[PDB]
């Protein structure tokens, strides 16, 4: 391979790999960040 | 002076060599080479 990304190009990767290579967690699989699964209240005035 | 938008041949430098330092002759051929192709394209394979 020749090209190489110089910076980070993974902000849109929620999850990588649902396998189980040894019937356990694959040692480099990525589950989503806890930031994207938050359900907080809304200020009852302007959604938000 | 005259011009030519020509790049597919030479057809403009012709003559006999008169000395191993002669600088105005025609054109002689060159070693018959081969493909030697190896692009640089993000996970190309072996072909060894």
């Amino acid at each position: 391979r020749t090209i190489w990304n110089s910076s980070i190009i993974t902000q849109r990767i929620s999850a990588r790999g649902l396998m189980n290579l040894e019937d356990a967690r694959p040692p480099e699989a990525k589950i989503s960040h806890q930031s994207e699964l938050d359900m907080g209240k809304i200020d009852e005035t302007s959604g938000e | 002076i005259t011009n030519a938008r020509t790049n597919n041949d030479e057809t403009h430098a012709t003559g006999p060599i008169e000395d191993l330092n002669s600088t105005s002759h025609g054109r002689e051929p060159e070693i018959e080479s081969f493909a030697d192709r190896a692009e640089l394209a993000m996970m190309i394979q072996g072909m060894t």
